[PDB]
RNA sequence: CCGAGGGUAGGGCCCGUGACUGGGGCGAAGUCGUAACAAGGUAGCUGUACCGGAAGGUGCGGCUGGAU
RNA sequence: UGGGAGAGGGUGGUGGAAUUCCCGGAGUAGCGGUGAAAUGCGCAGAUACCGGGAGGAACGCCGAUGGCGAAGGCAGCCACCUGGUCCACCCGUGACGCUGAGGCGCGAAAGCGUGGGGAGCAAACCGGAUUAGAUACCCGGGUAGUCCACGCCCUAAACG
RNA sequence: CGAUGUCGGCUCGUCGCAUCCUGGGGCUGAAGAAGGUCCCAAGGGUUGGGCUGUUCGCCCAUUAAAGCGGCACGCGAGCUG
RNA sequence: GAAUGCCGGCAUGAGUAACGAUAAAGAGGGUGAGAAUCCCUCUCGCCGUAAGCCCAAGGGUUCCUACGCAAUGGUCGUCAGCGUAGGGUUAGGCGGGACCUAAGGUGAAGCCGAAAGGCGUAGCCGAAGGGCAGCCGGUUAAUAUUCCGGCCCUUCCCGCAGGUGCGAUGGGGGGACGCUCUAGGCUAGGGGGACCGGAGCCAUGGACGAGCCCGGCCAGAAGCGCAGGGUGGGAGGUAGGCAAAUCCGCCUCCCAACAAGCUCUGCGUGGUGGGGAAGCCCGGGUGACAACCCCCCGAAGCCAGGGAGCCAAGAAAAGCCUCUAAGCACAACCUGCGGGAACCCGUACCGCAAACCGACACAGGUGGGCGGGUGCAAGAGCACUCAGGCGCGCGGGAGAACCCUCGCCAAGGAACUCUGCAAGUUGGCCCCGUAACUUCGGGAGAAGGGGUGCUCCCUGGGGUGAUGAGCCCCGGGGAGCCGCAGUGAACAGGCUCUGGCGACUGUUUACCAAAAACACAGCUCUCUGCGAACUCGUAAGAGGAGGUAUAGGGAGCGACGCUUGCCCGGUGCCGGAAGGUCAAGGGGAGGGGUGCAAGCCCCGAACCGAAGCCCCGGUGAACGGCGGCCGUAACUAUAACGGUCCUAAGGUAGCGAAAUUCCUUGUCGGGUAAGUUCCGACCUGCACGAAAAGCGUAACGACCGGAGCGCUGUCUCGGCGAGGGACCCGGUGAAAUUGAACUGGCCGUGAAGAUGCGGCCUACCCGUGGCAGGACGAAAAGACCCCGUGGAGCUUUACUGCAGCC
RNA sequence: GAGCUAGCCCUGGCCAGGGUGAAGCUGGGGUGAGACCCAGUGGAGGCCCGAACCGGUGGGGGAUGCAAACCCCUCGGAUGA
């Protein structure tokens, strides 16, 4: 049957991206998070 | 007047539609157009504001002259009459002399090729908008402004009508399509003659079908829902209300007036609606 | 080939009969009231409408076959 | 051909009397209603009186035992559109007539459909009396309807 | 109650005997035929349908007869639902 | 040593289930250490509106070549989407950017919010929409509208010539639009040819033929031809398009109108550049100087912004054209020709799937285009088949029970069962014919029948062409032939009568309910005069609505028909400038503390004092409610009638053992041999009833009842047969479960149902195929039930608050 | 977090073939003129049959599955909400 996951490269970069990320203040906190964890990527890796 | 169907569908034997017979012209004027924005009901939230709207036809707005005391004085001929899915009336297109166009909404009686005007010299006459001050008493208007130079605001429904009881001081006495008695300020415009399409209230939809074309959704009852959602919601089997009868939200609704007590309009309003 | 008729299927008319149900006629001495004939005690009759245990009443309009 | 009388019919316009309601004033202890009363209404200011406003319906005197129409029926006043009819003159056609099974049309009230409109009136209905009872008569209320438009119904003591 | 699946049906039986039939008896208000009542007896047998989820019951047509109960109201790691 | 403990390791079940669509395989020859599994050949089968081909998304080297086989591959492996290495993606014209706007997003101005932030005009961003210049063939192991060949084209810069009042982010025109149906003429694609080109072929009884088999084109600038789209010319006035304007709009006048003209597309032709089959021979070479023509069918695509009808009334902006303003007219723009200039990103490969989403090489899911032929009425349906692509990554045997999917069945024909569940029957087309009832449409494919193939003869009309031939398309009549049977295969309704519910088409509990539920047109009540009511938001601001009472919110009811009675005492809502109560505030009789005192400070009655409540009215398609006892008629029985108690008022019409009736399988009637169900009635309605609508209603229903016909393996009552498993052999090899086990029956006993205790009986040791009675078998710390001063959703005239409103 | 699902907004796309035959228009008849009747034309519809597409009615299978909702037969909608 049709699943959750549909992939999108535009769906995936406006959403979770890094300039999402620094619209708002929780995506701020999250890219400061993952920083202060050492996270290899601070984002979803998307190829456009 | 009203076209009806032989029964050769279950719908077809109800569903009723206008004649169309006074539509002269059925491709609207290109510089009189802009896009009609669809909500569906919804704010800028993004939220649902008003419920049960979406999914009708799309509809091109048409600019309509509510002012009319732009061009005082200057005559225009009648040079069509259109529809408008925006309103209930017909709108009638105005070739001034002058070169402008504009649409108004036609009254009842409107010929195609007549002369029409606006101003206090105007004549009595079918399609001409005055001032309130300058229109004999016991005459039939529309589309009368509410404030002076702020715009038609009543009776531009397919129909309706105010008539003119009388006046005091700057002000005169109209008799609104809903039977209020209010005063409104004689330099109010109107335009006299009642609206078009009478008939416009005797149509039957005849299905679901052509309540969704109209942009309207299914509307669910509250005895239909869950107390979650609604004072009437709930119930095992079917049940009577059993509280007085209410809105989604808690307020009552047979009954409770909701017009706010202290507006300051209410100096101006000389009698309640009828009926 | 046609062909008495037989069979399958569907219709039309008539007759008898049917739990029950509707009013109708008739029936020496039942129960309720008194509508009509006198202005019959609210003049009557009326087509229609609504109502009421029952006759009836009432509205609207009509007739005199209505009295004084 | 020339004339006449008429509530004949249809459409639109419009005039005053009256009733109800609304607003203002002035004013107070009742008003209303009946055989008698009660219900009802009134000091939260009614009834009676004056000025103002809104709306509906019906047209007083003329008015008659009168007039018009085939019948049902038609009554303020004005204009338009239209039918029938009578008299005069003796001008034209030359029996072109009478009746009329079927057909078609019109057809009071009440009633029905869809819009209106709603002052007064008033089936149903409620209340007060009367009464053994009173699903009545009498009184206080009162919804359809009565009114307009379109479309049905097609009945009658539709009678001379 | 860190679970013993709960009616009825179908399938498959097996047991008890307080015996429905068939076998053997005594008594009879047993002439015969046919019944009644009781004793012995569990080897075998104990039908097909209409109605209802039904067990049960009633009915139709038969029958030697159309028995009553137990087996977790026998039997859902056998079926049904 | 136990915590259904935690982490790891290793057992048991077990050489067991399984090895992922039943489209299917067989042999030969290669390679190699090794081969059912890799390569080649021949035979066989499967898809062919795909299981073929091309895009898009997503994936991200998986592509090609060489060398490999430990692991991955459900077996094997020499193979591979696997390992190692090398190679491979080429554009002014294709897609996107250097262009435009859509929703939306962002956002100078501005507004709002404790902070964070939320809004917001323009503007900016934003595409699979608008706009914009490349087609055919060749080439590589692997890219190609990209390289190459041929023939075309766009933009920018500069120059030359000619021309003109040039000039814009400003004005205007245009761009520019729906649904259904559709004309003409084309092209795509296809069928045929006795014509043209071709290596060949004569078989097995016949044929050397007007024989069989193969092929018979693609692209193309100017010009020309056929078919279309678009489009009036001139003049005078002008106040309107937020400056100007010769443009546009409006008025008038002249001439031209299904035209013509001009302009723009499509198709055809066109210099020219290509391609080119079977068959044979080793992808190639030949065929070959390949031929490249005629007729027919023909689009949903093209001309296109075509036409007609209808209502629900169908984006924007730029490119482009025109008007002008600053400015400038040494300019600048327009046209023609020439040279030069032309950037960034993608391009491999998979792409209905073994490379995407589903943890898997997973019978599932995934948007667009092409999708050939013949027959069957049509078609994308069905059968077979082309091009192309596959035989689904364990096999070989055997021919038990039992399971699945399938075929047939004597006599009977629903006797099966909760139920005809399931499976039969019927089945397309043409013709004949077709009932109650009805809202006149329908019911209707009602029901029920007849026909259906092939051959010969005669003949009617249409399309093309020419009017004729040919080809193609609808038919009509007559005579015959064969079989059990002519929609001979495949695809393709069983029917009827009568109830309940819901008017209807629709909608729903993704994953146990599709319904009688929700919706629905229609009816009513109610709120709302516009800065509307109402909704979201602290606000600003939005929606409502660029709407205005024939409109918008809320509520119930639910097409339509005939109707919708009585109660306003209580609750709600509506009305009520009186009276009653009423907070803060006003007021200050009168007291108190303190000071020598002036004073400072505190308490405080009457009285004034809103909404709300009380009070007076109204109101039911507002919340709701609509009696009891006793008696009475000339047979009996039963009460039209009466008496009385109570009520705010005592249930009207219609309907009724009902989706409602407890007693109940009520009683009577119909249907049946027999009817707890069904239908029709009666009425003591436990406990119908009038918009939580009452009573009906044509049509409709994968709804739920009852009956009949047809026909059947549902059944009496089972039998045989087919394939896929089960079984045996080789390969690979799980699982839940598991205190340990050397794990029998009876009758007892035991915490009350014992393999494990007692007594007795029975029993050599170990398996395999089978069946499910026990191991209170497994699974899930019972959902029922109770308990916990556990939790959560929901309600209200429970308590107490808060929003909101007054 | 709305890449699942629900609704709405913007912009595109899809719906083989066959069947029924409304209004209108034309002609004829009819009448004072009409309503209306007949034939032809026409091609309306939350109309009919049926692929794609969208569904999920009944039954069977599957149940440590091919699959944490699937497969087969059957069935509903298919110009429209
Ligand atoms: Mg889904
Ligand atoms: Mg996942
Ligand atoms: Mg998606
Ligand atoms: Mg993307
Ligand atoms: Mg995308
Ligand atoms: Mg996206
Ligand atoms: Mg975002
Ligand atoms: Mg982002
Ligand atoms: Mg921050
Ligand atoms: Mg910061
Ligand atoms: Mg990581
Ligand atoms: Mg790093
Ligand atoms: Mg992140
Ligand atoms: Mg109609
Ligand atoms: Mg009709
Ligand atoms: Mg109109
Ligand atoms: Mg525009
Ligand atoms: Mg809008
Ligand atoms: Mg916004
Ligand atoms: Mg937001
Ligand atoms: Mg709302
Ligand atoms: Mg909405
Ligand atoms: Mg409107
Ligand atoms: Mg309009
Ligand atoms: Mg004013
Ligand atoms: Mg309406
Ligand atoms: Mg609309
Ligand atoms: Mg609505
Ligand atoms: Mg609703
Ligand atoms: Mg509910
Ligand atoms: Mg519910
Ligand atoms: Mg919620
Ligand atoms: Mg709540
Ligand atoms: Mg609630
Ligand atoms: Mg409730
Ligand atoms: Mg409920
Ligand atoms: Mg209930
Ligand atoms: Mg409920
Ligand atoms: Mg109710
Ligand atoms: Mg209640
Ligand atoms: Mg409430
Ligand atoms: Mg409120
Ligand atoms: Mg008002
Ligand atoms: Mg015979
Ligand atoms: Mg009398
Ligand atoms: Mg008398
Ligand atoms: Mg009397
Ligand atoms: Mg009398
Ligand atoms: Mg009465
Ligand atoms: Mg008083
Ligand atoms: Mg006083
Ligand atoms: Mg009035
Ligand atoms: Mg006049
Ligand atoms: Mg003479
Ligand atoms: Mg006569
Ligand atoms: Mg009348
Ligand atoms: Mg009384
Ligand atoms: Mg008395
Ligand atoms: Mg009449
Ligand atoms: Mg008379
Ligand atoms: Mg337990
Ligand atoms: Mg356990
Ligand atoms: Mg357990
Ligand atoms: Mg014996
Ligand atoms: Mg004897
Ligand atoms: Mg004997
Ligand atoms: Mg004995
Ligand atoms: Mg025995
Ligand atoms: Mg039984
Ligand atoms: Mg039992
Ligand atoms: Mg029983
Ligand atoms: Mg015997
Ligand atoms: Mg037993
Ligand atoms: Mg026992
Ligand atoms: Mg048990
Ligand atoms: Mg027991
Ligand atoms: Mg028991
Ligand atoms: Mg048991
Ligand atoms: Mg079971
Ligand atoms: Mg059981
Ligand atoms: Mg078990
Ligand atoms: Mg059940
Ligand atoms: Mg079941
Ligand atoms: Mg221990
Ligand atoms: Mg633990
Ligand atoms: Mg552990
Ligand atoms: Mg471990
Ligand atoms: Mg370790
Ligand atoms: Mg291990
Ligand atoms: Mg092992
Ligand atoms: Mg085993
Ligand atoms: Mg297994
Ligand atoms: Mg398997
Ligand atoms: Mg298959
Ligand atoms: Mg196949
Ligand atoms: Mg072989
Ligand atoms: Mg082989
Ligand atoms: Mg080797
Ligand atoms: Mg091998
Ligand atoms: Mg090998
Ligand atoms: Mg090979
Ligand atoms: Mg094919
Ligand atoms: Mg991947
Ligand atoms: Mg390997
Ligand atoms: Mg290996
Ligand atoms: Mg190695
Ligand atoms: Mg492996
Ligand atoms: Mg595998
Ligand atoms: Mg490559
Ligand atoms: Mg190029
Ligand atoms: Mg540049
Ligand atoms: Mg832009
Ligand atoms: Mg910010
Ligand atoms: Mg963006
Ligand atoms: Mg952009
Ligand atoms: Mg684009
Ligand atoms: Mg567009
Ligand atoms: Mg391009
Ligand atoms: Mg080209
Ligand atoms: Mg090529
Ligand atoms: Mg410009
Ligand atoms: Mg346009
Ligand atoms: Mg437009
Ligand atoms: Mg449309
Ligand atoms: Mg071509
Ligand atoms: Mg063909
Ligand atoms: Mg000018
Ligand atoms: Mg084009
Ligand atoms: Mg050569
Ligand atoms: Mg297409
Ligand atoms: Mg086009
Ligand atoms: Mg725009
Ligand atoms: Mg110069
Ligand atoms: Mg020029
Ligand atoms: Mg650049
Ligand atoms: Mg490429
Ligand atoms: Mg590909
Ligand atoms: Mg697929
Ligand atoms: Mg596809
Ligand atoms: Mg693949
Ligand atoms: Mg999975
Ligand atoms: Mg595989
Ligand atoms: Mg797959
Ligand atoms: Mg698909
Ligand atoms: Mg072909
Ligand atoms: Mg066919
Ligand atoms: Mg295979
Ligand atoms: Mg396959
Ligand atoms: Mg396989
Ligand atoms: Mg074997
Ligand atoms: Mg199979
Ligand atoms: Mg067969
Ligand atoms: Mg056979
Ligand atoms: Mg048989
Ligand atoms: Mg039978
Ligand atoms: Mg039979
Ligand atoms: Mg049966
Ligand atoms: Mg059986
Ligand atoms: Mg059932
Ligand atoms: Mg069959
Ligand atoms: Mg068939
Ligand atoms: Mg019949
Ligand atoms: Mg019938
Ligand atoms: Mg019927
Ligand atoms: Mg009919
Ligand atoms: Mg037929
Ligand atoms: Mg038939
Ligand atoms: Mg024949
Ligand atoms: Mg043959
Ligand atoms: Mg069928
Ligand atoms: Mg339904
Ligand atoms: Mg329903
Ligand atoms: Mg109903
Ligand atoms: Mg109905
Ligand atoms: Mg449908
Ligand atoms: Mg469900
Ligand atoms: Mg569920
Ligand atoms: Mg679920
Ligand atoms: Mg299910
Ligand atoms: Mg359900
Ligand atoms: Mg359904
Ligand atoms: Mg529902
Ligand atoms: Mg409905
Ligand atoms: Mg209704
Ligand atoms: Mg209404
Ligand atoms: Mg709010
Ligand atoms: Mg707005
Ligand atoms: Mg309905
Ligand atoms: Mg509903
Ligand atoms: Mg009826
Ligand atoms: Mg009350
Ligand atoms: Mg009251
Ligand atoms: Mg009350
Ligand atoms: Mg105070
Ligand atoms: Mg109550
Ligand atoms: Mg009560
Ligand atoms: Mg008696
Ligand atoms: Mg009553
Ligand atoms: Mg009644
Ligand atoms: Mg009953
Ligand atoms: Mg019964
Ligand atoms: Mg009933
Ligand atoms: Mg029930
Ligand atoms: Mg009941
Ligand atoms: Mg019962
Ligand atoms: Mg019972
Ligand atoms: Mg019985
Ligand atoms: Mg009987
Ligand atoms: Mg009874
Ligand atoms: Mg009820
Ligand atoms: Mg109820
Ligand atoms: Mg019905
Ligand atoms: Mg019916
Ligand atoms: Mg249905
Ligand atoms: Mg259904
Ligand atoms: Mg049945
Ligand atoms: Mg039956
Ligand atoms: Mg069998
Ligand atoms: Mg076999
Ligand atoms: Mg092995
Ligand atoms: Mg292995
Ligand atoms: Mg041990
Ligand atoms: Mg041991
Ligand atoms: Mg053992
Ligand atoms: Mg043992
Ligand atoms: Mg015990
Ligand atoms: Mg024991
Ligand atoms: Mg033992
Ligand atoms: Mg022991
Ligand atoms: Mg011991
Ligand atoms: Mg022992
Ligand atoms: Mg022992
Ligand atoms: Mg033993
Ligand atoms: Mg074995
Ligand atoms: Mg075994
Ligand atoms: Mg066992
Ligand atoms: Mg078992
Ligand atoms: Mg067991
Ligand atoms: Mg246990
Ligand atoms: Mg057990
Ligand atoms: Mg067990
Ligand atoms: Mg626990
Ligand atoms: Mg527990
Ligand atoms: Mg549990
Ligand atoms: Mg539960
Ligand atoms: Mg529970
Ligand atoms: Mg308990
Ligand atoms: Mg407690
Ligand atoms: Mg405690
Ligand atoms: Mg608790
Ligand atoms: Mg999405
Ligand atoms: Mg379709
Ligand atoms: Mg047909
Ligand atoms: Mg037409
Ligand atoms: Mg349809
Ligand atoms: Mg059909
Ligand atoms: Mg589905
Ligand atoms: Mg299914
Ligand atoms: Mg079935
Ligand atoms: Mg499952
Ligand atoms: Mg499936
Ligand atoms: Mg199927
Ligand atoms: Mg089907
Ligand atoms: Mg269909
Ligand atoms: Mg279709």
């Amino acid at each position: 049957m049709k699943r959750t996951w549909q992939p999108n490269r535009r769906k995936r970069a406006k959403t979770h991206g890094f300039r999402a990320r620094m619209r708002t203040p929780g995506g701020r906190k999250v890219l400061k998070r993952r920083r202060q964890k050492g996270r290899w990527r601070l984002t979803p890796a998307v190829r456009k | 007047a009203v076209k009806k169907f032989k029964p050769y569908t279950p719908s077809r034997r109800f569903m009723t539609v206008a004649d169309f017979s006074e539509i002269t012209k059925t491709e609207p004027e290109k510089s009189l157009v802009k896009p009609l924005k669809k909500t569906g009901g919804r704010n800028n939230q993004g939220r649902i504001t008003v419920r049960f709207r979406g999914g009708g036809h799309k509809r091109l707005y048409r600019i309509i002259d509510f002012k009319r005391w732009d061009k005082v004085g200057i005559p225009a001929k009648v040079a069509a009459i259109e529809y408008d899915p925006n309103r209930s009336a017909r709108i009638a297109l105005l070739h001034y002399v002058d070169g402008e166009k504009r649409y108004i909404i036609a009254p009842d009686g409107l010929q195609v090729g007549q002369q029409v005007v606006a101003g206090p010299d105007a004549p009595i006459q079918v399609g001409n908008a005055l001032p309130l001050r300058f229109i004999p008493v016991g005459t039939v208007v529309h589309a009368v402004e509410l404030e002076p130079k702020k715009g038609a605001k009543l009776a531009r429904a397919a129909g309706t009508s105010a008539q003119i009881q009388g006046r005091e001081g700057d002000y005169v006495i109209l008799r609104l399509p809903s039977g209020e008695l209010r005063k409104v300020h004689g330099e109010c415009y109107a335009t006299v003659g009642a609206v078009g399409n009478a008939d416009h209230k005797n149509i039957v939809l005849g299905k679901a079908g052509r309540s969704r074309w109209l942009g309207r959704r299914p509307h669910v009852r509250g005895a239909a829902m869950n107390p979650v959602d609604h004072p009437h919601g709930g119930g095992e089997g079917r049940a009577p209300r059993g509280r007085p009868p209410a809105s989604p939200w808690g307020w009552q609704t047979k009954g409770l007036k909701t017009r706010k007590r202290r507006k300051p309009s209410s100096r101006f309003i000389i009698a309640r609606r009828k009926k």
